């Protein structure tokens, strides 16, 4: 029945205007109430804006009042989230959602809103950093480990794999952390045989695709 | 209005 | 301005079991509570709303109770597919808002973690700034301690650590922890160790190098 799907950038830079963009279809745009949700890297969710399919009306967080603004278009059956100002705390998954509500009897007055679909979401990260490939470093010493070390990149993400791979048993790829600097940090390690050592050969191969870079990375003793 | 269009959806 | 508690922030269980989740606001809210499931890379799904009510397509095995300020989600025998992190929101009044979730994850055997410290390379040397990597390997449940040692003193500060989710095969986690630093202060310093405390462990682990 509905179907959501949410559309926007990847980049913003900090003080400039995020928009994103949601389609609806599979049933009446102008009969119900559509909105934004979205989470954070690690903080909770935080509803955004819902707004009356017909009228465009609607309610904002009183906390992002002020720099957002939820649009709608009844050509696309179509709703869009234009926040200005954003900072690194804007750096988030945006969700589109529909909004409903119910009676709160037997007054006259009206529940909030809650959620019956969602869209899968469309990432954006806020931030000034530029576009940089990783460098990437060797982490060498009856069982044994060995990885690599993917640090200084932006943006996410980086994709890791061992001899094309042909390795995947015992393999970890840590979540990336951001640094300091902006840039982000990685180590992708794997457990092998210490027997095997000194003879079998290990690669890596880390690929940043919004960087080009493409970078094999033999770990040896 | 935003009470109002609230409750035209409703019915 | 309703605040919404929810726990416990995370729980094991095993298919089969019955769990249950917590969330408590700050004030009355009358029914309008709803539970939300999330899988990573997925839409996030409407399971219980008005508090009890199952939502459309929702298997029996959730349930949801409570009225006021205390309420409930049970999932009754947790089946494969329910391993997943859940949310509960308040809508009595503006604005919504959510609880911090509920992370349910699969339990498992004590596993002690394989320690391993590894020197920074000497291109990264070359670079002014090094990293010590030291990684707990296969390792549960999550909770675990990581300090770092230079010439016996303690390092803190300049560390981060990353964990990955519950491994697909044995349901363990791995653990990374990054010590990076100048490469005068680290030129300046000679045993960097790694001291690894963990419930599987008899003692604290200790893995270290001589620079």
């Amino acid at each position: 029945q509905v179907q959501l799907q949410e559309s926007g950038p990847g980049l913003v830079k900090p003080s400039e205007t995020l928009s994103v963009t949601c389609a609806v279809s599979g049933v009446s745009f102008s009969s119900f109430w559509w909105g934004w949700i979205r989470q954070s890297p690690g903080k909770g969710l935080e509803w955004i804006g819902t707004i009356y399919g017909s009228s465009g009306r609607g309610e904002y967080n009183p906390s992002l009042k002020s720099r957002t603004t939820i649009s709608r278009d009844t050509s696309k059956s179509q709703i869009s989230l234009e926040l200005t100002s954003v900072t690194a705390a804007d750096t988030a998954i945006y969700y589109c959602s529909r909004g409903l509500f119910q009676p709160n009897g037997f007054s006259f007055t009206l529940t909030s809103y809650w959620f019956d679909v969602w869209g899968p979401g469309v990432p954006v990260t806020v931030s000034s950093a530029s576009t940089k490939g990783p460098s990437v470093f060797p982490l060498a010493p009856s069982t044994a480990a060995l990885g690599c070390l993917v640090k200084d990149y932006f943006p996410e993400p980086v994709t890791v794999s061992w001899n094309s791979g042909s390795l995947t048993s015992g393999v970890h790829t840590f979540p990336a952390v951001l640094q300091s600097s902006g840039l982000y940090s990685l180590s992708s390690v794997v457990t092998v045989p210490s027997s095997s050592l000194g003879t079998q050969t290990y690669v890596c191969n880390v690929n940043h695709k919004p960087s080009n870079t493409k970078v094999d990375k033999r770990v040896e003793i | 209005l935003l009470e109002l269009d609230k409750w035209a959806s409703l019915w | 301005d309703i605040q919404v508690t929810q726990s416990p922030s995370s729980l094991s269980a095993s298919v089969g079991d019955t769990v249950t989740i917590s969330c408590r606001t700050s004030q009355s809210i009358s029914t309008w509570l709803a539970w939300y499931q999330v899988k990573p890379g997925k839409a996030p799904k409407l399971l219980i709303y008005t508090a009890s009510s199952l939502a459309s397509g929702v298997p029996s095995r959730f349930s949801g109770s409570g009225s006021g300020t205390d309420f409930t989600l049970t999932i009754s025998s947790l089946q494969s597919e329910d391993f997943a992190t859940y949310y509960c929101q308040q809508y009595i009044s503006l604005p919504p808002t959510f609880g911090l979730g509920t992370k349910v994850e699969i339990k498992r055997a004590v596993a002690a973690p394989s320690v391993f410290i590894f020197p920074p390379s000497e291109d990264q040397v070359k670079s002014g700034t090094v990293s010590v990597v030291c990684l707990l390997n296969n390792f549960y449940p999550r909770e675990a301690s990581v300090k770092w040692k230079v010439d016996g003193v303690l390092k803190t500060g300049n560390s981060q650590e990353s964990v990955t989710e519950q491994d697909s095969k044995d349901n363990t986690y791995s653990l990374s922890s990054t010590l990076t630093l100048s490469n005068t202060d680290y030129q300046s310093h000679n045993v960097y160790a790694c001291e690894v405390t963990h419930q599987g462990l008899s003692s604290p682990v200790t893995k270290s190098f001589n620079r």
